[PDB]
């Protein structure tokens, strides 16, 4: 993973998101999401995810939310105060923590003033809590801005190390982006049976067609402007759509 | 309490660069600060610079822009390198550090260097004048070296160019009387020395004294037999 | 940046005397804050890392014991001993530490004393496996020791032999406070066998006149 | 439901020393989500509520002295001490919470220790109102005494007393330690006025032999 | 922080009602569940049962259909019902509850319950024997009490059946040398004790030693003073 002090920074795009193999998964513990409850993720588009990851203490999880307080919200990690996305956590002591301590993983505790939303500072100046200068190095009243979680295997819970992946859901003004998920039925052909053709959505029956299309064409129209075929998306045969039975 | 070793390039070329490790191995680390310090031989000790496990360097201005210290956080190892190695950086070099709980929220920073682990040390020197082994004959004990009750034999080893040799009594037996004085250098530039023992005079030929030559630069291991002169 | 100057370099103090030292500064210490000035009192045994004594300026720690006392405070630091002891002659440094050039002392050096123990002494001649190879060296041992203001005369045919010897001396010994010399003198084994007596001629306080060890090259 | 065990039910750790208890589960707890397992720890003087120590598992609150710390997690949880001190001896439970029936510990017994501290033992004689009534009390004190493990022999005219006696102890002092003790012989006005001596003969572990302290009857 | 307090029926006859209301008197509260735990004397603790603010009991299944919590939030009261009063419900009785601000938006039911404020508690016996008042005598300090610097005197307390009494030491001044033995249980099947004071011997009548003999369950309240043997 990443320090807590420099996060990543992924920018998902335009794709297909299934945030419900990430919802089932049973395996996190924590899945917090705020903007939007999270089974209505996989029926919803946006402009852009990001994905911001990073590793903190285990009691440091209730530090990542909107309007709070504390070394690593102050100045490691700030999340607006409108924030829109889900916030994931699960323990990971067996990854991160090795015999003696991993000292791996840093974090600021020494800044002049807290963070903006996503903002991030990956200086190492020397600080100065003090009242004279300190030329660039250690010494009283005046201290490295870094510390280092010392992580060990037989630490109690809330000191073993978590790790943490925010999702952020943006939307700017696009056209559009990547968006939930979309399965697919099957198809019974000759029965009045309603349907729904990636948008074309109608009645009739469904019959064999024997019209060929261009192959850029998804269905067809009639004089005085009705759907009468259709190409099915998976297999791609045309299918006349005549009206229902009627009189 | 942890305790630490080095592991260097025995010799050096001029100008060359200096590989130095040291490993932490122990129980567990408490340490925050880790430092190396020089000393030249019969001279006195010199600082040379830290580092800290929030990777915050900081060096003696004396060797500065020659020194860098790393840190390996994944075999517990930290490490030094001097380029641009000169005939003064001719020294045993240690890793030293401080056993001390570390909290800034009560203390300075100039709280926790007082260097209270210490290594073991790795004799050096900005050399080149290749490698060699010890030539090894036994000084036999005599009646010029007997007196009553007691009689001296030893070993003569001689003209080696790695410093560290070293010299034991029976496989490191013999404690009592065993001296291994420091070693000369001579003008063709090799080194040499001689280690005696005193043995009572009625234990001349009885029992065993047999000096093992060890050269560790080299690998030689060579078992000398004294005895008294025919 | 900041020096200490470590001004008695060597003590004679026997068993049982005052052992003193001091250390200065080029600078003012204790940090005017609540405490504690910032020295450390470090001993060097020959062949070994230092050990540390004293962790601030005078308070020490588990492992040296309590006859190791520190004093002084401010800017003049004096440590001091329980009048010394069987195996102390070392070399003692004291670190500071104020800001980044961490500084060390200059040394010190611990001795004591004796009384009148005179050397053994004894000739070796070369092995013969080493007139083989076409070199001699003639070994002179002196053993035990207080005065190591020794002299080494060697004499080839009665020739006093200058400028092709070498001489080295142990550190005191922590028993019997002694010390122990060898000589060696190098030859060619074409030079060796031009001459026969070689005799090792020591001159030391503990012998009312000088003691040679000589041999005869050649005679079993 | 769910049940803990808490298996060192006494401690006779003295000052400056190690003071541990284990209190295994029957289940397991941390609530597999987030974090924080679900102990507490609760510290009883007697004649008192149980005053409580620990939060979580380990984490304590404003009140308690920060000497007392939790550790363990999982299934497996032990409360470490500060070497003890002066006024630690208690019952001590761990309770849990896991849904609904709260469950509590066994108990434990961290006593301490003394030396070789005496009594001063004390007989009173019956008060004059009581002989009224027509019934006798003979009490018999024993004051402060680290050995509990005391004997009080009741003795009437130099007969061994046995079945109308009752003794009460008190809890261990929190300041020096001791435990006094009161023994008290039970009579009726016709069986006392039968005999002379009423002695009583305390046994213990601080005396080299027996005291007694007794009067006679009807003697100002 | 509020502060609890019972009240109970100190005695009761068997297979009767038992009767404890704790009323909540402080300053904001700030609980929501309100427990009744329980204590034999010198045994274990067990907990009896909750209620909530939101009328939802529970009860421990070893005391489920004896067990009734009601809730009255026009006192700040609540209080506990045990029917059909058993010889095995010899206990004191505390209530308890946990001072922690309370959110289901964030944190789940089982996390406010580990019972940070507590009661002062109450004894009580599923007895029968009616009641009955102390007779009281006090124990001389005497020359077989005394020993060098210090002498003992004391008040003897006997034949009551309401187990809690108190007996105090000049209306509460002196707390040196003043311990209360634990009371005894005769087979005539009333209780009876004895308190003993230490004072310097050369201070046997001069000062006041008046024990304070208070029955709470009865109204006694006698004072009784000690002097040496005539
Ligand atoms: C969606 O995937 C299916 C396969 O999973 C693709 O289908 C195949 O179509 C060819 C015709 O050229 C058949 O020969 C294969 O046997 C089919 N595979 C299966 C598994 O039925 C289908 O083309 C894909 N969709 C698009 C739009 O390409």
């Amino acid at each position: 993973f990443a320090s807590v002090y420099a996060w990543n920074r992924k920018r998902i795009s335009n794709c297909v998101a299934d945030y419900s193999v990430l919802y089932n998964s049973a395996s996190f513990s924590t899945f917090k999401c705020y903007g939007v409850s999270p089974t209505k993720l996989n029926d919803l588009c946006f402009t852009n995810v990001y994905a911001d990851s990073f590793v903190i203490r285990g009691d440091e999880v209730r530090q990542i939310a909107p309007g709070q307080t504390g070394k690593i919200a102050d100045y490691n990690y700030k999340l607006p105060d409108d924030f829109t996305g889900c916030v994931i956590a699960w323990n990971s002591n067996n990854l991160d923590s090795k015999v003696g301590g991993n000292y791996n993983y840093l974090y600021r505790l020494f800044r002049k003033s807290n963070l903006k939303p996503f903002e991030r500072d990956i200086s190492t100046e020397i600080y100065q809590a003090g009242s004279t200068p300190c030329n660039g190095v250690e010494g009283f009243n005046c201290y490295f801005p870094l510390q280092s979680y010392g992580f060990q295997p037989t630490n109690g819970v809330g000191y073993q190390p978590y790790r943490v992946v925010v999702l952020s859901f943006e939307l700017l003004h696009a056209p559009a982006t990547v968006c939930g998920p979309k399965k697919s039925t099957n198809l019974v052909k000759n029965k009045c049976v309603n349907f729904n053709f990636n948008g074309l959505t109608g009645t009739g029956v469904l019959t064999e067609s024997n019209k060929k299309f261009l192959p850029f064409q998804q269905f067809g129209r009639d004089i005085a402007d009705t759907t009468d075929a259709v190409r099915d998306p998976q297999t791609l045969e045309i299918l006349d759509i005549t009206p229902c039975s009627f009189g | 309490q942890v305790q630490l070793q080095e592991s260097g390039p025995g010799l050096v070329k001029p100008s060359e660069t200096l590989s130095l490790t040291c490993t932490v191995s122990g129980g567990s680390i408490s340490s925050y600060y880790w430092s190396w310090i020089r000393q030249p031989p019969g001279k006195g000790l010199e600082w040379i610079g830290y580092i800290s496990y929030s990777g915050s360097t900081n060096y003696n201005p004396s060797l500065k822009s020659r020194v860098t210290i790393s840190l390996d956080t994944s075999k517990n190892q930290f490490s030094l390198k001097l380029s641009s190695v000169t005939a003064a950086d001719t020294a045993v070099y240690y890793c030293a550090s401080n056993g001390q709980y570390y909290d800034i929220l009560t203390g300075q920073p100039p709280d926790y260097w007082y260097f209270d682990l210490w290594g073991r040390g790795t004799l050096v020197t900005v050399s080149s004048a290749s490698t060699k082994g010890p030539s090894v004959f036994p000084l036999a004990p005599s009646s010029k070296s007997t007196s009553g009750g007691t009689a001296a034999l030893g070993c003569l080893v001689k003209d080696y160019f790695p410093e560290p040799v070293t010299v034991s009594w029976n496989s490191g037996a013999l404690t009592s009387g065993v001296h291994t004085f420091p070693a000369v250098l001579q003008s063709s530039g090799l080194y040499s020395l001689s280690s005696v023992v005193t043995v009572p005079s009625s234990s001349l030929g009885t029992q065993t004294y047999i000096c093992n030559v060890n050269h560790k630069p080299s690998n030689t291991k060579v078992d000398k037999k004294v005895e008294p002169k025919s | 940046d900041i020096v200490m100057t470590q001004s008695p370099d060597s003590l004679a103090v026997s068993l049982g005397e005052r052992a003193t030292i001091n250390c200065k500064s080029s600078q003012s210490v204790l940090y005017s804050s609540n405490n504690k000035n910032y020295l450390a009192w470090y001993q060097q045994k020959p062949g070994q890392p230092p050990k540390l004594l004293i962790y601030w300026a005078s308070t020490r720690e588990s492992g040296v014991p309590d006859r190791f006392s520190g004093s002084g405070s401010g800017t003049d630091f004096t440590l001091t001993i329980s009048s010394l002891q069987a195996e102390d002659v070392a070399v003692y440094y004291c670190q500071q530490y104020y800001s980044t050039p961490l500084t060390f002392g200059g040394g010190t050096k611990v001795e004591i004393k004796r009384t009148v123990a005179a050397p053994s002494v004894f000739i070796f001649p070369p092995s013969d496996e080493q007139l083989k190879s076409g070199t001699a060296s003639v070994v002179c041992l002196l053993n035990n020791f207080y005065p190591r203001e020794a002299k080494v005369q060697w004499k080839v045919d009665n020739a006093l032999q200058s400028g092709n010897s070498q001489e080295s001396v142990t550190e005191q010994d922590s028993k019997d406070s002694t010390y122990s010399l060898s000589s060696t003198l190098t030859l060619s084994k074409a030079d060796y066998e031009k001459h026969k007596v070689y005799a090792c001629e020591v001159t030391h306080q503990g012998l009312s006149s000088p003691v040679t060890k000589s041999f005869n090259r050649g005679e079993c």
